[PDB]
């Protein structure tokens, strides 16, 4: 599937510094206070919280 | 959206909140994590619960990003982080990647 | 040009191709560069730009000046883009990137004019840039002692060097000490939003202060506010996201009663709801109450009667900073106001600051934030002060990430130019000319420094070249002494990544501009 | 000398760099510095005539034709309709001096103009503007240190207010209210001292109410240790004067209660109607009885009330005032010592404020009434009531009294003073000149220019008073050098002596320091700007 490859464009460090991440990157922030999880257990809801 | 009471109670129980605007991103995240997009606020069963090696907030350049990182060399969806000194240059590199 | 009955593209489409359009692009890049030339170095000047609305802006910052210019030339916008990129990634050197890119283009302009294939120029630029970046990484001075005093001195020197080009350069030592102290209190991410910057008009620059805590302006006090005490010696702070007002329970709530007793009961129930919230807050033991949401006059008078302090409509960023400084939690509900979710600071006080009232939270021992209070005689004075402090803060953050420094004042550019010339002397000769042009273009920085300072640039450049070839790595322009000096012992220090990113971005922009052979403009819609 | 450059390419193809570049304009190099210096000199020369006791006023007219006559430099520059950016910088400088100190807004503009005037010839002699700015900065440092050295401390205690009276008098000397000079000075001192936290803390200005009504005489301006209110008694037949009034401050309208939530009371039978009417009548009677039970004599409300409550208040010998503004409610509660009560159910005797006399005041053949609440026990709020022959002198008196209050506040913050009349500038210039004799040659020119620019204040004072500027300033400087007396200034009022310590001309030290600092910083900014890019489109 071609759409399974996502491209994130973050400006500044020259194209030689690009890398490949096994996952996804979203250009946004967390709503709450917790900002890092090491054993994530994501629960996804399509409805408003 | 995220309600204020819900956010406060999530902060009380040490739960990370991420709000995805586009349903396409929600579907892609569900694919790359292994979770099912529930339609209500019911607790998720063990099958519908998604898993990932690390979720964290980080800053690249001057933009804050949320990263869903897998340690394994596998996954339904993989992403390429393109850097560069110009928007047009990154767009051209994206065309080459395509 | 025979007029075809049906033309190919839309009428009014403009196309320019070949050597002339590339030469025009180089000239446009030169025009963009010369608009920021004089703002380089300790003798640099400021630019004033007035927009259509008549609101002027004054800045020494290259990225700000370029953004305020309404650049429409497609090739010239690349310089603005790389200036923005350098500002984003590093935060300092937004003038050096543009000067270097335009100098590269100017140096290779004669070769372009005589039909040289641009791919050769692009390859030569990439080779030279790779070599220069490797040289910067190799010769950058790093101290592997992990000494706190040494690290603090390194950060202070880097901040001073970053600041010694702005209108706050006279108090650069004072401001650099303040910036280093501010940055070192951030925990692990060094988020900019955790460093508040408040601009209060009136007062000297030396009146600027850094508070080890949080401070913000008084926010529309209601009646009965002046009856509250304005100083506490060990307050407990109740950070809240709650509207303490008499209002409808919900926007869609409707009350239906058919008895006057029920009418009175409903009125008393609304009053009892408000008083229950207020009583829970009061019995929490807190003395200072801050809310992200409005606090009504009834609640203000209630807190005044209890010798408490209240403040509503506090901005969200200020509340987050207060959280980080005091160590509580923003509560949307008051049903569980346990002692752990309550902030704590040694001294809270409301004071007069130059014609305005501010709330001061000081004495926070576990503080992870700070607030800058900048004093100045005009709005643009404080704005330029804020921009300069932002440059210093970014430099200090990057230096915290990695402590590798190279002497400034044109020393690093001179050394790189010497290295690149020595390399280019040992290659066939088609690439030799272009790499030599790159090395010559690297000399723009000390030349522009000398030009801005008013020296004779040629003699200083000759002395610098002789010193570098004879031996000596960190010899650069000495502005005060009209001469050259060892800029490493003069503590003209900048992080290596500043020059690394500058060279990388300038090379990428020059290659992108050179690679273009035709420009086509469609008619506007 | 505009629109940057114009090339249209060597090959003749179009060369468009900046949007609308053909209509924009720019100024580069020393020409920009000269234009900025010219604009600043024009502004400062306009302003310098309003400096000192003999300074003259400027009659300012706004868009709508309203006219204000004033001597305040900050007000003059705020109402001025300028377009030059450097003029706007001068306006911002004056406003900054007003905000931080409150006095000296005219001095900073003149000092900055003089500094830029000297920098003009320094630039023409071939000196980098940054060198001039650095020399100015170090000269200002020397001058501030000298000012700290030659300062004097004064007592800021209540028992002996004479130094405070003299300082306020010196502040008010240049204003039109000097016809009531000592009276205004004394009322300003008393107002500041009344509302002030003792331990050198701030003086909160919203505790000072400045109110002005036309008519009467300027000498009739008085200090009220209470509150003046634009309202009056609600019912025309309640007494106009209450003695030893026990105030009852309320924020609940004297109306039947109404829930905030959307509510509907259903009437389903005649019994429901009778019960509703009885409820209304009993609610009115109950609220009046609750007010009366505390023993109150006067009732102050914020949201007004209706006819039944008004007549019940009149019938029960309870004069009342309605629709009082929130700030006035707060001031009344603070002064009288009472507490603001949100509803009648919480009204108790301990929450009643006390006022010695509450009176309604007439103003001649005008039908307007205003309420006086004075003779409080320990009033922590004060009010200044200004009268005059027209609204222009009333506004000028308002701003002059504001200047006096600001000066006394600054004295509270720091009690060190220096003697004005140009003495401080002369001493600072002498110190700067002495230091320049030891400096290396290149910065010597900048320091000497700074000293000459400092010397402009005595020149302006002497010119405004009709004396010869150069001769008078030179004689005073020679006298200051020959005998060590930094208190010798320009005898503006021709009292026959040059010793300002004897003449009681007193200025706050922090005011002078702020003047010098702000002037130096703005001059540094203006010197540092070398490029202007105006749109130049001249739209409508
Ligand atoms: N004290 C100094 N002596 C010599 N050169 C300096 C000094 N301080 C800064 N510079 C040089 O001035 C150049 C420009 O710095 P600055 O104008 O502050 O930011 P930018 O790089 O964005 O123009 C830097 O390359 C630095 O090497
Ligand atoms: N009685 C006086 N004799 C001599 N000089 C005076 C006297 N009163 C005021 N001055 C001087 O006049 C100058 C102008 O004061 P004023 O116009 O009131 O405010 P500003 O400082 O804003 O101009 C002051 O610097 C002061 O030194
Ligand atoms: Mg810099
Ligand atoms: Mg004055």
């Amino acid at each position: 599937n071609v759409d399974n490859i996502r491209v994130c464009k973050i400006l500044g460090s020259g194209i030689s510094s690009s890398s490949v991440l096994h996952g996804m990157v979203f250009k946004k922030e967390t709503e709450g206070d917790v900002t890092s999880v090491k054993d994530a257990k994501i629960a996804v809801y399509s409805c408003p919280f | 959206k995220v309600a204020d009471m819900a956010l406060h109670y999530a902060n009380k129980y040490n739960i990370m909140l991420v709000r995805l605007n586009s349903k396409w991103d929600l579907r892609r995240l569900c694919k790359t994590v292994g979770a099912t997009a529930l339609p209500r606020l019911t607790p998720p069963v063990l099958e519908e619960m998604g898993h990932c090696d690390s979720v964290y907030l980080s800053e690249v350049g001057d933009t804050q990003v949320v990263v869903f990182k897998h340690e394994k060399e596998d996954g339904a969806i993989s992403t390429i982080v393109l850097r560069g000194s110009t928007d047009n240059l990154m767009d051209d590199i994206e065309r080459a990647v395509d | 040009m025979m007029p075809t009955p049906v033309i190919l593209l839309k009428e009014g489409t403009d196309s320019s191709q070949g050597i002339p359009q590339l030469v025009s692009n180089i000239s446009a890049c030169q025009v963009i560069a010369e608009a920021v030339r004089t703002t380089l170095g300790p003798r640099g000047m400021d630019k004033l730009i007035v927009d259509g609305r008549g609101k002027a802006t004054i800045s020494n910052d290259g990225a700000t000046i370029l953004k305020l210019l309404d650049v429409v030339h497609p090739a010239a916008k690349t310089l603005v883009d790389i200036a923005k990129s350098q500002d984003a990634e590093v935060g300092d050197g937004t003038t050096s990137v543009t000067l270097l890119a335009a100098e590269f283009l100017k140096q290779v302009k004669p070769y372009v004019e005589e039909g040289l294939h641009p791919q050769i120029i692009i390859r030569a630029f990439r080779t030279a840039t790779q070599l220069a970046v490797n040289k910067i990484k190799e010769i950058a001075v790093t101290v592997k002692k992990a000494d706190k005093v040494e690290q603090r001195k390194l950060l202070e020197k880097c901040a001073m060097t970053a600041l010694s080009s702005k209108l706050i350069s006279q108090q650069k030592a004072f401001f650099a000490k303040m910036v280093v102290d501010a940055v070192m209190m951030l925990d692990d991410l060094l988020q900019l939003k955790m460093i508040g910057i408040k601009k209060v008009q009136g007062g000297a620059l030396e009146d600027s202060q850094l508070v080890a805590g949080v401070a913000f302006k008084k926010t529309f006090s209601y009646a009965g506010f002046e009856m509250q005490p304005k100083k506490y010696h060990n307050p407990k702070i109740a950070l809240l996201n709650v509207e303490l007002e008499l209002k409808a329970e919900k926007d869609n709530a409707e009350i239906r009663v058919h008895t006057v007793e029920d009418y009175q009961a409903i009125v008393d129930a609304e009053w009892n709801i408000l008083y229950d919230k207020l009583e829970k807050i009061h019995h929490s033991g807190a003395k200072v109450v801050l809310s992200k949401l409005p606090i009504g006059d009834v609640a203000t008078q209630y807190f005044a009667d209890r010798d408490m302090f209240c403040a509503g409509r506090v901005p969200e960023e200020d509340l987050k900073r207060t959280m980080m400084a005091c160590g509580g939690s923003i509560q949307t509900s008051v049903n569980a106001l346990s002692a752990d979710v309550l902030g704590r600071c040694q001294v809270f006080e409301e004071t007069q600051i130059g014609g305005e009232r501010y709330n001061f939270f000081t004495g926070c021992p576990k503080a992870k934030t700070c607030t800058f209070i900048l004093r100045g005689g005009a709005e643009q004075f404080m704005e330029e002060t804020e921009r300069s402090l932002h440059d210093a803060i970014m430099i200090v953050r990057r230096a915290i990430k990695n402590d590798s420094v190279v002497a400034g004042g044109g020393a690093i550019e001179m050394e790189l130019s010497k290295y690149l010339r020595d390399y280019s002397r040992t290659i066939p000769g088609k690439q030799q000319l272009l790499i030599g042009a790159y090395a010559k273009a690297l000399e723009i920085i000390p030349r522009q420094l000398c030009d801005n300072a008013g020296f004779d640039a040629t003699n200083i450049l000759n002395k610098l070249r002789a010193r570098h070839a004879q031996g000596g790595t960190w010899y650069g322009v000495d502005i005060n002494n009209e001469d050259i000096a060892d800029n490493f012992e003069a503590f003209v220090w900048e992080p290596a990544m500043v020059r690394i990113n500058a060279l990388t971005a300038a090379s990428e922009a020059a290659c992108l501009i050179v690679s273009v052979d035709e420009t086509i403009k469609n008619p506007r819609s | 000398a505009s629109m940057g450059t114009l090339a249209f390419d060597e090959y003749g193809r179009p060369f468009l760099i900046i949007k609308d570049q053909d209509r924009k304009s720019r100024l580069m190099g020393l020409e920009a510095l000269k234009s900025h210096i010219m604009a600043a000199k024009a502004v400062a020369n306009t302003m310098r005539t309003s400096l000192g006791p003999n300074g003259l006023d400027k009659m300012m007219v706004d868009k709508d034709g309203d006219v204000t006559v004033t001597n305040d430099g900050a007000t003059i520059l705020s109402m001025m309709d300028v377009d030059h950016q450097i003029a706007k910088l001068m306006v911002e400088l004056s406003k900054s001096q007003d905000d931080e100190i409150g006095d000296g807004t005219t001095g900073v503009v003149v000092l900055a103009g003089a500094l830029l005037e000297e920098a003009e010839q320094l630039l023409d002699r071939g000196i980098h503007p940054i060198r001039i700015a650095d020399g100015y900065e170090q000269a200002a440092r020397v001058a501030i240190e000298h000012l700290d050295k030659i300062s004097d401390s004064v007592l800021v205690d209540i028992k002996d207010t004479e130094p405070l009276i003299q300082t306020a008098k010196t502040t008010l000397g240049s204003k039109v209210v000097n016809s009531c000079h000592r009276q205004m000075a004394e009322i300003a001192v008393n107002a500041v001292l009344t509302v002030a936290d003792m331990e050198r803390r701030d003086v909160d200005f919203e505790l000072i109410k400045v109110e002005g009504k036309v008519g009467g005489r300027l000498e009739d301006t008085k200090l009220i240790k209470g509150v003046i209110v634009d309202k009056d008694f609600s019912h025309p037949q309640m007494p106009k004067k209450v003695e030893d009034a026990k105030i009852a401050i309320l924020t609940c309208p004297f109306e039947p209660p109404k829930p905030k939530t959307k509510h509907k009371l259903d009437v389903t039978s005649v019994e429901d109607y009778k019960a509703l009417q009885k409820y209304e009548k009993e609610k009115f009677e109950e609220m009046i009885q609750q007010i009366k039970e505390t023993g109150a004599n006067l009732a102050i409300c914020q949201w007004g009330f209706d006819d039944e409550a008004n007549h019940l208040l009149l019938q029960n010998n309870l004069p009342a005032v309605r629709w009082v503004g929130g700030p006035e409610i707060e001031l009344i509660a603070i002064a009288t010592g009472g507490r603001i009560v949100p509803r009648f159910s919480e009204l108790t005797a301990e929450k009643l404020g006390f006022a010695g006399l509450v009176q309604e005041i007439s103003f001649g053949t005008t039908k307007d009434k205003m309420l006086v609440i004075e003779q409080c026990k320990n009033s922590r709020a004060v009010t200044i009531f200004i009268r005059g022959g027209n609204k222009m002198i009333i506004e000028e008196a308002k701003r002059s009294l504001h200047d006096a209050l600001c000066v006394i506040r600054n004295l509270i913050r720091d009690n060190r003073v220096v003697y004005g009349g140009g003495a401080a500038e002369i001493s600072c210039a002498l110190a700067v000149s002495q230091e320049a004799d030891k400096c290396p040659t290149l910065e010597q020119y900048a320091m000497r220019a700074f000293a000459d620019a400092l010397e402009v204040i005595p020149m302006a004072l002497s010119e405004n008073s009709g004396m010869n500027p150069i001769q008078t300033m030179t004689e005073v400087r020679a006298r200051q050098v020959k005998e060590m007396n930094p208190a010798l200034g320009i005898d503006c009022l021709h009292k026959g002596t040059n010793d300002m310590k004897q003449q009681h001309v007193i200025e706050t030290l922090i005011g002078k320091k702020q003047q010098i600092s702000l002037a130096t910083q703005m001059v540094r900014m203006i010197l540092k700007i070398d490029d202007i890019r105006k749109p130049g489109e001249s739209e409508e």
